[PDB]
Parts: C-alpha cells; structure tokens; sequence
C-alpha cells in the first residue's frame, strides 16, 4: 500500500499506547492515594453496621 | 415494711415516680435528676404519713 497508510496506522497506535502509559501511571497514583487516606471507592475495609445497635430502653437507666 | 405497701405506694406515689424514672433514662445522668431524686422521697414520706 501506500507509504501514508503506515504513517496513519502508526500514529493511531502511538496516540493509543501513550494513552495507556499515562491512564497506567494515574491508576497507581490513584490507587496509592486511596489506599493512603481511604477516602475514595476502593480499599474500604468494612466496619461495623450502626443498625445492629439496640436503640431500646435497657434495664440500667444510665444506658 | 417497703415491700408491705409496695403497691399502694406504686399507685399513689405513680406521678412522681414516673418523672424521676424519665428524667434518669432521657438524661441518662443522675446529676441532671436529683431535683426529682428530691421529690420522690418526699411523697414517700408523705405516703407512710397518711
């Protein structure tokens, strides 16, 4: 084929491949930060559930 | 002899008894309640007076 062809097709890939290397660095920063704070989506590591707790008048009036 | 008049006292000292009871479990701290503390004795003692 024509020597464009391969020009085009190159370019194509190379637009791909950067955009993969840069969406791989922000995941790992990404992925860091929310393991570092856990604020976010990720590495949240259960807790206990407020609605086991009994909100009824017990014997001992000081709770 | 408390336990002799234990359910004339429950029905004739009801109101001040149940105060005092709502005051210790809403403020769920005897020092916010000793007032009613207070006025439970004394219709206690005004219940045995009779």
């Amino acid at each position: 084929d024509g020597p464009e062809k391969n020009y085009e097709k190159t370019m194509a890939i190379l637009q791909i491949e950067a955009e993969k290397a840069e969406l791989r660095l922000k995941e790992l920063e990404v992925r860091r930060l929310m393991r570092a704070r856990g604020d976010g989506p990720w590495y949240q590591y259960p807790t206990i559930d407020k609605a086991l707790i009994d909100h009824s008048p017990k014997t001992t009036p000081d709770n | 002899v408390l336990k002799a008049a234990a359910h004339h006292y429950g029905a004739q000292c009801d109101k001040p008894n149940k105060e005092f009871m709502l005051c210790r479990w809403e403020e769920k701290d005897p020092r916010r309640c000793l007032e009613e503390g207070k006025l439970v004795n004394q219709c206690a003692l005004d219940f045995f007076r009779q």
